[PDB]
């Protein structure tokens, strides 16, 4: 607010208005990065009066009503991530908006699967959806309601894990933690350097004003506008930089959402490691949280194998699965997990005659 | 239309301008008026110098206004030099040297920087760079007594004239001859020192005058002496300019809770900005905040579809400034609705504003979407009869238009 | 004799208040574990600044002089407890060139059990005095601890110092040097502990 | 000059940062753009809502100035019935399950 | 390593301090970026003799 200081800004022209132009476009995106990532819903969708889920229990993971309408986790989430002319303005959504879109998100993945993001929300049983998750995967269904309480059991366990690691370490949510950091860093930079001479007599632009002559003030004056003036071209360049980087971080969420939660994806490590099922989101201050659900196998045994069988001269191949033996009976099994079948002819199909394969080995075919 | 430098405006929100309180009024505070300089004997004193004699006060650790001196009838004349007598009370020395004597009013014009005459050859010399003022006035009602008061002389001869601030007081024979006088008088030698005689009848020029010569150096050796320091009242909940010895600043000053040890003056954030003052006389603590501010957008529909507009007050409370208080700050001539739709023009913190009905601007909660049970159980599920072929848009940038500048030719050409 | 200091010796370095934080500033300071004389009344050197502190039950020390002669040739510090008051006078004293106490000018003011504790420093014309009292309980050197140092008073005084003697059961003296430091203040604004940032490489860190 | 020097030198640094950085936005739209002629015109893409939403059938590029836009083509299941359903069903003591 | 010239450039503040916190934060990022993609694998797997 000094106007002897106002008067000589405005011969550098137009910086100062292109630099209110910049910060208007970082923030504007900012809103379009929260926009792309959690309105990916059409409809709210609402999760039922009763949990009747197939024993898999989503209660850490559902809204609170008690509580911002936050899950369990999403309160974890929120406790754990935590005036020169300078001003912060509040994001168009806020905090309890964000967590009803997370809420729609998992509300709809769980009743309706993967269908509401190809068009309505269909129903289908949880154990339904989970069998079909698994021949996603290339495990027979039959595997998921064989061992549907050890599956449930095991995934209640895994989130109950969660809790206690978020309960537990500051190393995972150190991600959101340090744009945090990085951003108030960035600003207390922004005015220790109010503080700096620049070659100036002072620091203090009044006490330029009052200790000397209009021409030598002019340029003293002109020395502190010098340096401030690159101070904020400054930040104003490294949030335009940091702004690219967060909405690289963005756009990856925003293709998580998608290709993990509205789908399940057969992209190697995209959703966790291990062959992926499912994910949820949750929200967290300035982010997301994705919990990756994966088939991980997990108590393998060695057997001999063979490419093919030889029948009656005929080479015969396995339709899917691998064979296998233990060593004095050969089987046919899936892949993924160890299922014997006895070797019959729509177990297998055939192509030309023995001679032919490297490692082929004798054996009956039964024809049902 | 300024803003965009266009006659045209598309639909949206655009800050346009930053608004920002002024201070209502201006307050100053410094401690308690005390520690008056000794001035109170040297105007006032029963006793006075010869000027051959004259008799210096030494002023340090101390205030004093300088203006009574000139504002005060008491005294028939003041003048200075190098200063401005109306500047005294801004003003601030190392040390003052005040040095006082008895003249007759004849010789009241000889008391000046660097100049020749009785008093200045033989009494008391100033020098030709001399800073400081004199005070002088008729003391015929003081210094005066019936068949004359003989208390008070002056020199009429000296062997050599008086450097700057001499004070020879000596019983010193004057030799005008070629024979050295040897401490008494003679061919060409004389006693020197003559008397006054000072009586009540006196014409003008022959009345005593008193003078006070006060001189001024500020050193190496740090000020000790100053004029007053005003103080004004003080003003809590307002936005003023404000200066507590002489830290300067504007704001908001509102009582606070902060608990200041005995000898801290100051408050500090965390970013070295001052946020809290103890006052210097009612020794509270004060917290200061900023004087209010934020941007200004305009809110309105394209200029193809009305000429009516809103108005965003960012951050700033309404009572600072339809008007309606939002989160995102104090909104201007948009109604407040309770419906809500799909966000139009966004405001900030859930709030979103459009052109509608007679049409106005309006602002509500934006809408996240129509809300839905999916029909959930253990046995249900729906499985689509028929399908629609959809065919969606996506367009993305991939180029560029290809600039080269020859910045010889920009900078310089 | 000579013990060690320990981390003692630190003084609020400006008027301010600060709280629940930490704040970096550059001072002549006693570096931490630095090496300080010991007796149980020469004229010593005062260099950049002196602490000085004494341990007692019985009062045995009354003041100091300060200055470059500290006698008659040219102007100087006298500092007295006069019990009644502290009394500073600032002349060209004609007193003892080896001095004792018990039962012109340009300046003047008027106002085992304990460690008795006092910082003196002379920049840009003004004389500054800090100090502190304490409690304590051990007698073969300044206590393991912490305990920062009030300002006293603050003195337009101008004058050449260069050397220093105390007037008068145990002392010892310290000096200070240009140092950075990191201090930590409370939520009540006082100074609860400092870094000597020059000490070792934690400390730098 | 050399008032005039500073200043236009300055201003012209300023236009090529921001020039660079905007060059860097439009590099990571033309990657997305070319990986989306890739997998969506030359291909069938799997990955969800990469192509439009709906399951993807195939798309079509058209070009635009300075860009390109894609014209994709997709299902949408539209009229749905409830249905009760049954993970496996018995027949002979033993579960079956759809193929 | 000039004395007169360090002085000057202590009246220009944070300049010189995020200048190298800058190329510190792109030297570690060198080494996360080495990591993603080489450290993909748990347990350092060989080949047999035949
Ligand atoms: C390989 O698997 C077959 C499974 O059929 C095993 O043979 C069976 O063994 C059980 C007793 O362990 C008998 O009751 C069955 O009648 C056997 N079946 C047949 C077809 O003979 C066989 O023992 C396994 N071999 C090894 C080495 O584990
Ligand atoms: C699900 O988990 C919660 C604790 O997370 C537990 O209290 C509850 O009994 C469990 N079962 C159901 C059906 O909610
Ligand atoms: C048998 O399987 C285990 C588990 O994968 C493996 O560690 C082991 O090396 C295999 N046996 C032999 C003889 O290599
Ligand atoms: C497998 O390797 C063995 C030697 O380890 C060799 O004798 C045999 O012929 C090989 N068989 C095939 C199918 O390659
Ligand atoms: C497999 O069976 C055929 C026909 O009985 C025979 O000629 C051949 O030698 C057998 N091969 C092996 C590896 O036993
Ligand atoms: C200043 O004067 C007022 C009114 O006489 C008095 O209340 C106040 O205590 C004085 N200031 C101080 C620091 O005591
Ligand atoms: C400031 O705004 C709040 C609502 O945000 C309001 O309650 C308060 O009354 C306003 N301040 C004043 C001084 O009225
Ligand atoms: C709008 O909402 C407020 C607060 O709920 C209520 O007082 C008012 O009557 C409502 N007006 C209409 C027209 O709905
Ligand atoms: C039957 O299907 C329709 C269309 O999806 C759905 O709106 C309705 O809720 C379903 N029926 C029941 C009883 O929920
Ligand atoms: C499917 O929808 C089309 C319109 O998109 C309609 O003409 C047709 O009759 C519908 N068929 C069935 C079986 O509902
Ligand atoms: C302290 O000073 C004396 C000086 O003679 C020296 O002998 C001693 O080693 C010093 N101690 C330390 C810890 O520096
Ligand atoms: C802070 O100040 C208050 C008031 O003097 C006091 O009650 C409180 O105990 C102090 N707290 C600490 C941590 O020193």
């Amino acid at each position: 607010d000094s106007t002897e200081c106002s008067n000589l800004l405005l011969q550098y022209g137009s910086f100062c208005t292109q630099l209110n132009r910049a910060l208007t476009g970082i923030a504007v995106e900012q809103d379009k990065n929260t926009q792309e990532v959690f309105a990916q819903v059409k409809q709210i969708y609402k999760t039922p009066p009763i949990k009747d889920f197939g024993g898999f229990n989503f209660s850490q993971i559902l809204p609170d009503p008690s509580k911002s309408k936050r899950s369990f986790i999403e309160d974890l989430l929120f406790n754990k991530v935590t005036f020169n002319g300078l001003t912060v303005l509040p994001p168009l959504l806020t905090d309890e908006m964000i967590a009803q879109y997370t809420s729609a998100l998992l509300a709809g993945t769980i009743t309706s699967g993967w269908t509401f993001g190809a068009g309505a929300a269909l129903q289908i049983p949880f154990a339904m959806q989970m069998a079909y998750r698994f021949n996603g995967i290339g495990v027979t269904q039959n595997v998921l309601y064989e061992n549907q309480k050890l599956i449930a059991n095991q995934f209640n366990s895994a989130i109950g894990k969660i809790q206690d690691s978020l309960s537990s370490t500051a190393s995972a949510l150190g991600k959101l933690q340090d744009v945090v950091n990085q951003n108030a860093q960035a600003l207390n930079t922004l005015v220790k350097q109010l503080s700096s001479n620049f070659g100036a007599i002072s620091s203090v632009l009044n006490d330029i004003l009052s200790r000397l002559d209009k021409v030598e003030a002019e340029v003293q004056i002109d020395r502190l506008i010098t340096g401030r003036l690159q101070s904020l071209q400054t930040y104003v360049t490294q949030q335009l930089i940091r702004a690219a980087e967060i909405r690289a971080s963005a756009n990856l969420a925003a293709t998580k959402m998608s290709e993990c939660v509205l789908g399940q994806s057969k992209r190697v490590d995209f959703c966790g490691k291990g062959y992926h099922l499912m994910s949820f989101p949750q929200s967290a201050p300035h982010g997301v949280v994705f919990l990756h659900v994966t088939y991980v196998p997990a108590q393998e045994k060695n057997f001999t194998t063979a490419p093919a069988i030889c029948h009656d001269g005929k080479a015969h191949f396995p339709r899917e699965g691998v064979f296998v033996s233990n060593g004095t009976h050969w089987f046919v099994t899936q892949r993924n997990f160890y299922e014997p079948q006895i070797i019959t002819t729509d177990n297998t199909f055939v192509s030309g005659n023995c001679d032919v394969v490297i490692g082929i080995v004798n054996n009956t075919v039964y024809d049902p | 239309k300024c803003t965009l430098k266009s006659f045209t405006v598309e639909k949206g929100i655009y800050q346009t301008s930053n608004f920002r309180v002024q201070p209502t009024e201006s307050i100053v505070r410094f401690p308690n008026i005390t520690n008056l300089c000794p001035f109170g004997e040297v105007f006032n004193a029963t006793r006075f110098a010869s000027v051959y004699a004259w008799n210096r006060k030494r002023i340090s650790n101390c205030v004093a206004d300088y203006s009574v001196l000139y504002n005060s009838a008491s005294f028939s004349t003041f003048k200075c030099y190098g200063v401005s007598p109306t500047k005294l009370n801004d003003l601030c020395f190392t040390n003052v040297y005040a040095d006082s004597f008895v003249i007759r009013g004849d010789e009241v014009r000889q008391i000046a920087p660097g100049q020749t005459g009785k008093i200045a050859d033989y009494n008391y010399k100033l020098p030709d760079d001399f800073t400081g003022c004199v005070i002088a006035w008729n003391s015929n009602n003081l210094d005066s007594k019936v068949g004359g008061n003989y208390n008070y002389l002056f020199r009429l001869f000296r062997k050599s004239n008086l450097k700057p601030f001499e004070r020879d007081i000596s019983t010193e024979i004057y030799q005008a001859g070629s024979t050295p006088c040897n401490g008494v008088e003679g061919f060409n030698c004389y006693f020197p020192l003559q008397s006054y005689g000072f009586q009540p009848t006196n014409g003008v020029g022959y009345q005593p005058y008193r003078v006070v010569v006060l001189s001024f150096e500020l050193l190496h050796a740090p000020a000790t002496v100053c004029g007053p320091k005003k103080s004004t009242n003080l003003v809590k909940n307002k936005c003023v300019n404000f200066n507590f010895n002489g830290l300067t600043g504007t704001g908001v000053l509102t009582e606070s809770n902060k608990k200041f040890l005995p000898f801290q003056q100051f408050g500090r954030d965390i970013a070295d900005t001052t946020d809290a003052v103890r006052d210097p006389q009612t020794l509270e603590i004060l917290d200061i905040t900023p004087c209010s501010f934020g941007g200004v957008s305009v809110i309105t529909p394209g200029t193809n579809t009305s000429n009516q507009v809103a108005v965003l007050y960012q951050g700033v409370n309404c009572t600072e400034v339809n008007v309606f208080q939002t989160r995102a700050g104090c909104l201007i001539g948009a109604e407040h609705v309770n419906n809500s739709y799909e966000c139009d023009i966004p405001i900030g913190a859930g709030i979103c504003a459009s052109y509608q009905t007679s049409q106005s601007v309006i602002a509500y909660t934006m809408s996240l979407g129509a809300e839905n049970s999916v029909a959930y159980s253990n046995n249900s599920i729906a499985i689509p009869t028929n399908f629609t072929i959809s065919v969606t848009t996506e367009i993305l940038p991939v180029s560029m238009t290809k600039t080269s500048v020859d910045c010889t030719m920009y900078i310089c050409g | 004799a000579y013990t060690n200091s320990f981390t003692r010796g630190v003084y609020y370095p400006d008027k301010v208040f600060r709280s629940s934080v930490l704040h970096s500033t550059q001072d002549l300071f006693l570096p931490f574990f630095s090496n300080v004389t010991w007796f149980h009344n020469p004229v010593l050197p005062f260099n950049d600044g002196v602490y000085f502190a004494s341990t007692e039950k019985s009062n045995i020390i009354r003041g100091w002089i300060f200055g470059t002669t500290l006698d008659s040739k040219t102007q100087s510090l006298l500092i007295v407890n006069n019990a009644t008051n502290v009394v500073i006078k600032v002349c060209e004293f004609q007193f003892c060139n080896d001095p004792f106490l018990g039962v012109n000018c340009t300046f003047e003011y008027v106002s085992f059990k304990n460690l008795r504790e006092f910082v003196f420093k002379n920049i840009d014309g003004y004389f500054k005095i800090y100090s502190k009292h304490t409690p304590i309980n051990l007698v073969r050197d300044l206590p393991q601890g912490f305990s920062a140092l009030e300002p006293l008073v603050d003195l337009p005084i101008g004058i050449n110092i260069t050397r220093f003697q105390t007037l008068l059961a145990a002392y010892y003296v310290g000096y200070l040097q240009p140092r950075t430091f990191l201090l930590k203040y409370n939520e009540n604004g006082t100074i609860t502990d400092a870094v000597d940032c020059a000490l070792d490489p934690l400390s730098e860190t």
